[PDB]
């Protein structure tokens, strides 16, 4: 589990931010598809995406430019 | 006579309503019955699906499928029959017996 | 999906649009085949078919059929959720007036034809005529006429004339009156006239019809032609048990309607006589204004069972209705209810969820789980399974539960921290397992308490429980930094047993070479928790740039702490652990590990302090006995003086020495003082009594007493508690404050015979029944201030001002009560703040001022700090997140989209319900250290005396010693005789100035002869005789007994030189001559000599509220009933016309309007002279002072300033800590309202209040203009009456009068736009305060692409 | 048999309850060599003694008891009825002083300062300072958790205003107040707000459409609008208000 | 009630707030154990159909 | 916690703030006067050394007290 998200915090500043951005990759990985960019240990996809931000790869940039990557690519 | 100042129409239940159990248990009922049918010639399907409300509007009569395979009501009885037989055997019917708790 | 709610009235083509079908019957169903009878008020043909796809007749009942309109009963096949959207309409035959629009006080109806109220429901009820355009023979427009003056109308006056009577009349009136005809009317009679309370309502009329021409409003649709009838599944007639229907009133009301129309109908055509007909008309109106508001016109009809029928009406409004009891507060799914216990092994992020009370709540997840597993084929085999409890179905929930937060929630959440997120653990049992610490945030104990569970479903919503509402996040209470993570009672006594040292136990002065050693010393059974002991710790400090230097020592401490060293986290000294460890430093030692490590060395010190003290307290088997409560051996011979004083006083009052309450008093003085003794001698029987030996004789130590330790920790106890155990009761109080004399000697250790039991019940039950309606109307301030500041949120980062509050300590009577590190942490400055010698530029602008910046002030001792203000924060509709400062709990910066609002409204009211229920009262100065003095209005003369005298009026003198800080402040009356003056820097033990209430002096500029001019006695002056001394006095008096002849006449003391002329007071050209009024005893002649400021006249001769009524009403900006009027405008001051209460007080400006002037209630003491120059905002006669009065003088910040400092008073009072952002937004709320002075350039009316953003937006666009804007002039309201002013009609129509609410709205039009946390609560969309404020900002920025 | 907390008597200033601890180890400690006495079996003239020793005990009370008037048989029904410690009565302001109860202590082998030393059950260790443990009457009070414990999922909903009811007493969900709406405003939790009152509340079509979410393995909800708006939105529209949702 | 044998003290804070730690021959020797008598009925009323 | 443990701290309050203003009530300093306020008579020396500062005859005191016992 995770028991404080204050490092999620200083990567995205916002504690709404970090809600908002983290329920998005979250709900990504769970409908559907994406999958988990850090070595899931037997979390939920809430406390996965949280401690993606955790480690500075995910956030709402990098989250847009990936969406923006496979709107390219499925075409 | 209760203590948040309650009143007599808080207390009447609702006969009507179907349960999201049992709205959860139609669409599963509905996807058991859309797979089970996938495995199965387009006769077999489009007949039953035709000849019940399956995926469709109003279930036509004999006469009416007979019509759209131009084929006489008896073909399509035989037809419906033969499906339906070979949908009553396991591996057809251990998925859909299971919403039947009778 | 919808933007915002638009309103206005209803078009009889309208309300013909709604339905789907006219009522003609008022047949409710059949009463054997319980199918609706008709064309009725259960009709199948307009509110759609009664069963789900389903014809009534049973011709169509397959869904092929699907939207039919069956050729049998028309009755549509459809689905049975239309029967509840549906909606009718009766034809009334004829018309009714709209209650809302005739009852609305002012009568809409009313006031828009200008015709009064009783005239109106005058020709209403047929009582008498109306013409309506009786042409052009006799008569005005509305001219109300009687029967037989109609009759004799109709003789003289044939045909050209119409006049009306009853509804028909007035829709008659509103249909043929034109709004912009009247409207210019208006014009002419408000332009070319001048009579200001007519041109007020005259204004009021004319803004009221631009706003009905405005809105597409016509005025003829306030008289109901046509009247819809609710869908039935509103009002619905059900089938109980036994046959016996159950029916909403509204059936009730609907048939008694439409029965009457009926009735009407046949009257009508059956040319009835015409008396009758009147009859009939009269009680339609009345049965419909039943159905549209029972009792607003008469009695409620009835009801059927005598109670008063409820109608649509009451359907809205009423505590009881629907806006208010399942529209912002409804009843929820996936959720439980259970007793919580406390299971102390928890981690704080987690607490024990019943395995029972968690297969319930997560069924959806576990029959998905199930089905997904492959476990159960489908959804109804997961559903058995779950139902017979299998064995797997354990495993299914543990992984469901695993990162799944519930909210745990107890009843009355006074503040935000009572709704917290744990992480669940199927725990075994039928009882939630809370972990200790967090019961300080629920105030929450295990006497039976329970606590409701829900369970955040989706993904958004179960990261909001892990992000903001988890129980690790919120450690800090939100009303001020301190964590509510403190130990409570069983931890402190843990520790403080711990961390303690006696004289002389085993293994005393041993070495150890670190604390491992001491704790296995400890467990080994070689030396106990307190042995004064040495041992080598290493403790770290990352004053370094985060880097823990660290640096190991030989500390002389005991076994216990160092024991408990090996729990604190790195970075904390060791004097953090080296005392005692009561409760308050079991705290502080939390507070200074979140200040030095942050959050999560924080949650985990909380935890481990809590195992370690529990761990400890039972290793110590602190039980209580009976012989812990040492009586001392003392009371009784102090029982015995007592005693015998009551009788010296009971005998000298038989003497006749004494009243009978002065016995009284004396008697409760001599008890009080002996229960004080008596306390005394058994707290030092107490805490000191333990004596041991040490390599000797005997020392005593601090007691180990078991009660004296929980008193003394501060777990449990005070000295009130083990007094009350151990010494005296002292003296019960009756409930209304009657002390009674018979004081309980006695203690509960000791017995209590039957006569001091009874006595103590009275205040026993007194108390319990107050704190049964603290209980019950527990959070009303809360909501009272949720009310009125409710949407301000935190939507910028900076406006950008320079605006703020020159915050300081509250440096008052002695040393400071707040210094300045208390008000001035985590807010951010409004300007650079430098050194006293400026020395540097020391402290940025916009720095927020955190722990190090505060060490940074409090070195250079920096006294008064610019900090920015949430009051003068630039942002529009908002307030940014610099003019908030620091956001606590989270402890960063408030970031935007934060509800500073209802945070700071439970912020003040979880501490008010601390405090008490009701409301309750209660010659040379001893200045304290070495300072300097300090001038405020420096205006003195040295006498020739030599000591000093204030020549000024509210010279303020204050102690600063060399800090740079000010340590004592004063308040000098008018020329003390100050022993110390100006600037004299001097030390404790020297009085800084003598005076005496006997002696106000009217001291001058100059030495001289005191001549008398001006004066003539018999007319304004007195004969004091001397008596006392041997001589003349002639005092001034005012016109209270002489005669008017020289009554306004002011005794003039001429002070010249010795040659005659008039010697001029330095300054100005006005000589030194003074004006006196009454109450200064002159002892002067006429020809005698005065030294410089020498005694010429002089004049002869702390209470605060504390109740959370004293919060109320500071909040609520009342005016007091002493109301210290101000100095309104600068200048002199003249006295006039008297002995009327209100004696002229002319304010001539130096430049300004110089007649102006004012009136003063002469009953009042007048405390100012005549010449001294008045200064604007400034005081005149002393008493209290009104905030209103303050906001219009000196300034909004004058007003915050002082709502702060009484509220902080009444706070301070009673020990509870509350910061000071909150009441500053409360009152940034209560000021919101402007008025417009000069109508200027901008666009609002002459006196208008406005919306004091609104008039700032416009003023400003315009001062980017060319346009001069208009001078604005702030109000200040009262909370029930700034939140009675709100833009959205949804949001006041919860909190407020609905129907008033509604019908403004309906008049106006409004459209409600969605931009309000209560009015997105009631529509169901998310709040654009907190997560959805991004999500309200996509919208906005969607909207107007 | 039961652990109370200490510090429960100083703050709720109820000394008649460690009081009644010490009598009642005083009471029960009378009894506990009765039935020494009965077991290892004397006979009825030594247990008639003691008995007699412990009936007068006291300072001058009005219990005058003799065990001589008393058939041999008829006290050993006695001796059998105070084989599990001696009651003891104490009329409510006339009891048993402080000295009486130390007396009778001593007349039992329990120490006159009514409190024992204990050991650890775990670690078997001694603990410091010795308790209070004594005999305490205790009451159970029908405020039992198997009635208090409830909760819910999805069950029944009211007809008129479609939210939770229930009627199992009580199936029906808990009433998210209007604190708990401040509450939840005061974070800045809008998703949880708005899930607790339109999908697990009141709107008809998301609830019944989320509970498929939830077992789909979607979390996931679309709100919609409550029957509570909607209900007032008819009752508004039903006076002669023209109330309408602006696109 | 029961007369049972009760100490004052904290042990490790099962007792925290007013919280009492029983022991399980408490529960073993059934000496709270009651009995609950509770009524159902199942009317058999007369519906149209 | 329990209702019986902040009625403790109510009833505390209440007969706290009684006694205040009643031992406030009592007079304790000096001023000797020797004579009332309202009568002129010499206030004795026993009364007088009683309360320290008494500033009204015994009778006097008398009245005045029934006067405000009526809250007149
Ligand atoms: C809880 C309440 C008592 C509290 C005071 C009791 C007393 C009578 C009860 C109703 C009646 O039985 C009629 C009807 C019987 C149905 O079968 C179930 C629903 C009904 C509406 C009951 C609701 C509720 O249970 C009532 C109000
Ligand atoms: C006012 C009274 C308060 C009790 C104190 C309320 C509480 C619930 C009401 C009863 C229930 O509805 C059940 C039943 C329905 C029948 O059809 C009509 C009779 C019954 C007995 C009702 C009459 C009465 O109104 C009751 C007793
Ligand atoms: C009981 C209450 C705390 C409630 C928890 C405390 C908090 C403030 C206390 C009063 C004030 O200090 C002023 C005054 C001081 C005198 O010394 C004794 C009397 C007074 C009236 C005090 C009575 C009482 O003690 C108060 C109400
Ligand atoms: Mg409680
Ligand atoms: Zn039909
Ligand atoms: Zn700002
Ligand atoms: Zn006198």
């Amino acid at each position: 589990a995770r028991v404080t998200v204050q490092d999620a915090v200083e990567k995205i500043g916002n504690r709404f931010d970090l809600v908002l951005v983290a329920a998005r990759r979250a709900r990504q990985m769970q409908v559907g598809g994406k999958d988990p960019l850090v070595p899931e240990e037997n979390d939920k996809t809430t406390v996965i995406a949280l401690r993606e931000i955790e480690e500075g790869l995910i956030n709402n940039q990098i989250l847009d430019v990936r969406e923006r990557q496979e709107q390219q690519e499925q075409e | 006579g209760d203590d948040e100042d309650s009143h007599l129409g808080d207390f009447i239940e609702d006969t009507t309503l179907e349960l999201p159990l049992d709205s959860a248990t139609t669409e599963s009922l509905r996807a058991a019955t859309h797979d089970v049918l996938a495995g199965l010639t387009a006769r077999e399907a489009k007949v039953l699906r035709m000849r019940f409300g399956i995926d469709m509007n109003t279930d036509y009569t004999l006469e009416e499928v007979g019509k759209q395979f131009d084929v006489t009501r008896e073909r399509i009885r035989q037809i419906e029959a033969k499906a339906l037989r070979k949908l009553r055997h396991p591996s057809r019917s251990e998925v859909l017996r299971s919403f039947l708790d009778d | 999906e919808f933007d915002a709610i638009k309103i206005a009235l209803a078009s009889p083509d309208m309300i013909r649009s709604w339905s789907f079908g006219e009522v003609k019957k008022p047949e409710t169903i059949n009463y054997r085949t319980f199918k609706p009878e008709r064309d009725g008020l259960f009709c199948a043909r307009i509110f759609g078919p009664v069963k789900d796809y389903e014809c009534l007749c049973g011709k169509y009942k397959r869904l092929k059929h699907r939207g039919v309109i069956c050729e049998k009963c028309g009755v549509e096949v459809t689905q049975t959720k239309v029967r509840r959207e549906r909606m009718g309409h009766i034809e009334l035959a004829s018309p009714t007036a709209h209650i809302w629009f005739l009852k609305s006080l002012p009568s809409r109806i009313g006031l828009l034809l200008d015709m009064p109220l009783r005239d109106i429901e005058r020709v209403l009820y047929f009582e008498s005529y109306v013409v309506i355009e009786g042409g052009m023979t006799n008569l005005e427009r509305q001219q109300i006429l009687t029967e037989e003056q109609y009759l004799d109308a109709l003789e003289e006056f044939g045909d050209e004339f119409d006049a009306k009577m009853g509804a028909e009349a007035i829709q008659a009136l509103l249909k043929s009156m034109d709004l912009e005809q009247e409207c210019e009317q208006l014009r002419e009679e408000l332009n070319e006239t001048n009579s200001e309370t007519k041109r007020k309502k005259l204004t009021k009329r004319i803004k009221l019809l631009e706003a009905f021409v405005q809105s597409g409003n016509k005025p003829e649709w306030m008289i109901l032609t046509v009247l819809p009838v609710l869908p039935p599944d509103l009002r619905p007639l059900v089938p109980l048990d036994g046959g016996r229907f159950a029916t909403s009133d509204l059936n009730d009301l609907y048939r008694r309607v439409i029965n009457r129309n009926n009735r009407l109908k046949r009257l009508l055509d059956l040319a009835a006589p015409d008396i009758i007909v009147r009859n009939e008309k009269r009680m339609l109106q009345e049965a419909v204004d039943a159905l549209l508001d029972n009792g607003r016109r008469g009695r409620a009809i009835t009801g059927s069972n005598k109670r008063p029928l409820k109608s649509l009406a009451d359907m809205i409004k009423g505590k009881q209705g629907r806006f208010r009891q399942n529209l912002l507060g409804k009843r929820v799914d996936y959720s439980g209810r259970s007793v919580i216990t406390v299971g102390p092994y928890l981690r704080l992020h987690q607490c024990g969820l019943p395995k029972k009370m968690a297969l319930e709540l997560f069924k959806p997840f576990i029959y998905g789980k199930l089905e997904l597993r492959g476990l159960a084929t489908t959804i109804k085999a997961a559903k058995k399974m779950v139902e017979r409890e299998e064995a797997v179905v354990w495993d299914i929930l543990d992984e469901v539960i695993r990162e799944h937060p519930v909210l745990l929630n107890r009843a009355p959440t006074l503040h935000r921290l009572g709704i917290q997120a744990f992480e669940p653990v199927l725990i075994e049992g039928k009882a939630i397992q809370l972990h200790p610490l967090v019961c300080a945030a629920y105030n929450a104990d295990f006497d039976g308490d329970q606590m409701a569970v829900h369970v955040p479903l989706t993904l958004e919503a179960q990261l909001e429980a892990r992000a903001l509402m988890m129980s690790t996040n919120n450690i800090l209470s939100p009303a001020n930094g301190e964590p509510i993570i403190v130990p409570s009672q069983d931890v402190v006594l843990g520790l403080y047993y711990m961390t303690r040292d006696c004289v002389n136990a085993k293994g005393e002065g041993m070495v150890l070479t670190g604390p491992k050693e001491a704790e296995r010393l400890y467990r080994s059974g070689l030396a106990s928790l307190h042995a004064r002991v040495k041992v080598r710790i290493t403790e770290y400090e990352k004053d370094a740039n985060g880097e823990l230097v660290a640096k190991t020592s030989l500390k002389d401490t005991t076994v216990g702490r160092a024991i408990l060293w090996m729990i604190v986290p790195k970075g904390l000294p060791y004097s953090i652990v080296n005392q005692a460890l009561g409760k308050k430093a079991i705290s502080k030692m939390l507070n200074t590990c979140y200040r030095i490590l942050g959050l999560k060395p924080t949650v985990i010190f909380a935890d481990q302090i809590m195992y370690t003290g529990f761990a400890y307290a039972a290793r110590s088997g602190a039980s209580v006995g009976i012989d812990d409560m040492v009586i001392p051996e003392k009371k009784h011979e102090i029982i015995s003086e007592a005693e015998a004083e009551v009788a010296e006083i009971q005998e000298q009052f038989q003497s006749g020495l004494v009243t009978a309450g002065e016995r009284y008093n004396k008697v409760i003085d001599i008890w009080a003082a002996a229960n004080d003794r008596v306390s005394k001698a058994m707290m030092d029987n107490l805490q000191t009594e333990t004596v041991i030996n040490r390599d000797g004789q005997e020392e005593k130590q601090v007691s180990f007493n078991s009660i004296y330790m929980m008193a003394d920790s501060g777990a449990r106890g005070s000295a009130a508690q083990i007094r009350q155990l151990a010494g005296m009761r002292g003296l019960m109080a009756k409930p209304d404050g009657s002390i009674i004399e018979t004081p309980i000697t006695a203690n509960f250790r000791e017995g209590l015979n039957v006569l001091q039991y009874f006595i103590s019940t009275h205040g026993a039950r007194k108390g319990l029944a107050d704190t049964a309606l603290k209980t019950a109307n527990s959070g009303y301030l809360t909501r009272r201030l949720v009310d009125v500041a409710q949407d301000l949120v935190v939507t910028e980062d900076d406006c950008g001002t320079h605006e703020g509050i020159m915050m300081t300590p509250v440096i008052e009577g002695g040393d400071v009560k707040e210094p300045l590190r208390d008000r001035v942490l985590g807010r951010v400055t409004a300007e650079d703040v430098l050194k006293p010698g400026t020395a540097d530029i020391l402290v940025p602008r916009n720095t927020l001022l955190h722990e190090q910046w505060c060490d940074l002030l409090e070195e250079n001792s920096v006294d008064a700090v610019k900090v920015r203000s949430v009051v003068s924060c630039d942002t529009d509709f908002g307030v940014c997140a610099h003019c908030y400062g620091r956001d606590l709990a989270r402890g960063h910066i408030i970031n935007k989209g934060e509800a500073i609002g209802v945070i700071a409204a439970q912020s003040i009211g979880e501490p008010g319900t601390q405090l008490t229920m009701r409301t309750f009262h209660i010659s040379s100065i001893q200045v304290k250290n070495k300072g300097s003095i300090k001038l405020s209005n420096v205006k003195s003369v040295v006498n020739s005396s030599g000591k000093l005298v204030i020549t000024s009026r509210n010279t303020e003198l204050k102690l600063i010693d060399e800090f740079g800080r000010t340590k004592e402040s004063y308040k000098v009356p008018y020329g003390a005789v100050l022993a110390k003056g100006d600037g004299e820097q001097v030390a404790g033990g020297e009085t800084v100035a003598n005076w005496d209430p006997h002696t106000m002096p009217v001291i001058t500029e100059v030495s001289g002869f005191v001549r008398f001019t001006d004066m003539i006695d018999g007319q304004t002056i007195t004969r004091q005789t001397d008596e006392l001394t041997g001589l003349s006095s002639l005092v001034v008096l005012d016109s209270a007994e002489r005669t008017a002849g020289g009554k306004d006449l002011r005794p003039a003391l001429k002070i010249v030189d010795a040659q005659g002329n008039d010697v001029l007071i330095p300054g100005t050209d006005m000589p030194a001559q003074y004006f006196l009024p009454g109450k200064a005893i002159v002892q002067l002649e006429d020809g005698v000599q005065i030294s410089s400021g020498d005694t010429l006249a002089r004049i002869p001769q702390k209470d605060i509220t504390g109740g959370l009524p004293r919060v109320a009403d500071l909040f609520e900006a009342r005016r007091p009933k002493e109301p210290a009027i101000l100095a309104e405008i600068s200048g002199i001051v003249s006295f006039g016309k008297e002995t009327k209460g209100k004696r002229r007080l002319v304010i001539t400006p130096v430049d300004g309007s110089d007649p102006y002037e004012e009136m003063i209630p002469k009953w009042r003491q007048l405390n100012v002279f005549e010449g001294e120059r008045v200064e604007r905002g400034d005081v005149i006669s002393d008493g209290p002072e009104a905030p209103h009065d303050i906001l219009r003088l000196r300034g909004v910040h004058a007003v915050t300033r002082y709502i702060v400092n009484e509220v902080q008073d009444v706070y301070r009072l009673q020990g509870v800590k509350i910061n000071d952002k909150h009441i500053e937004v409360i009152v940034r709320q209560m000021l919101r309202k402007a008025t417009i002075v000069n109508a200027g350039s901008s666009d609002f009316l002459e006196g208008e209040q406005v919306e004091y953003s609104r008039v700032k937006i416009a003023n400003r666009e315009l001062e980017a203009n060319g346009k001069v804007g208009a001078t604005y002039s702030r109000d200040l309201l009262g909370i029930t009456k700034a939140s009675l002013a709100t833009e959205s009609f949804i949001s006041a129509a919860s909190f407020q009068e609905t129907t008033r609410v509604l019908t403004e709205a309906a008049v106006a039009g409004k459209r409600d736009e969605l931009r309000g946390l209560k009015e997105n609560v009631i529509v169901g969309r998310l709040i654009p305060a907190g997560t959805g404020y991004a999500y309200h900002q996509d919208r906005m920025r969607r909207r107007a692409a | 048999d039961i652990v109370l907390n200490p510090l429960g008597v100083p703050s709720r200033m109820n000394i008649g309850q460690i009081l009644e601890t010490h009598l009642g180890m005083a009471a029960k400690g009378i009894g506990d060599k009765i039935n020494a006495m009965l077991k290892q079996q004397q006979e009825v003239a030594k247990l008639r003694e003691f008995i007699q020793r412990a009936y007068d005990l006291g300072a001058d009370v009005r219990q005058k008891v003799d065990l001589s008037t008393f058939s041999d048989e008829e006290v050993m029904r006695l001796a059998e009825n105070l084989r599990k410690g001696m009651p003891i009565a104490t009329p409510v302001f006339d009891g048993a002083k402080e000295a009486e109860i130390k007396e009778l202590l001593k007349l039992g082998d329990l120490p006159t300062s009514g409190q024992i030393r204990l050991y650890d059950g775990r670690t078997g260790e001694q603990f410091e300072r010795p308790v209070t443990v004594g005999y305490m009457y205790m009451l159970k009070l029908n405020h039992l958790v198997d009635d208090k414990m409830h909760a819910r999922s999805t069950g029944s909903y009211s007809l008129v205003t479609q939210q939770p009811l229930g009627g199992k007493a009580q199936f029906g969900g808990q009433r998210f107040g209007e604190m708990e709406v401040w509450a939840l405003e005061a974070y800045g939790a809008a998703y949880t707000l708005q899930e607790m009152l339109t999908v697990k509340s009141d709107d008809v079509n998301g609830r019944t459409k989320m509970y498929k979410n939830i077992v789909d393995g979607n979390h996931q909800m679309e709100p919609g609008m409550p029957e509570s708006f909607n209900v007032l939105l008819k009752e508004i529209r039903s006076l002669g208000i023209n109330i309408e949702l602006e696109d | 009630g029961q007369n049972m044998r009760v100490a004052f003290m904290p042990w490790n804070g099962y007792n925290f707030e007013d919280s009492i730690l029983v022991s399980e021959r408490v529960v073993q020797e059934d000496r709270f154990t009651t009995i609950h008598i509770q009524e159902l009925a199942c009317v058999s009323r007369d519906t149209k159909l | 916690s329990d209702e019986a443990d902040e009625a403790y701290s109510v009833t505390e309050q209440l007969t706290m703030t009684g006694i205040n203003r009643i031992r406030q009530k009592i007079n304790a300093h000096g001023i000797p006067v020797y004579l009332c306020e309202a009568c002129g008579n010499p206030i004795p020396e026993a009364r007088r050394k009683i309360f320290p500062g008494v500033t009204l005859c015994v009778e006097c005191q008398a009245y005045q007290e029934r006067q405000r016992k009526h809250y007149a």
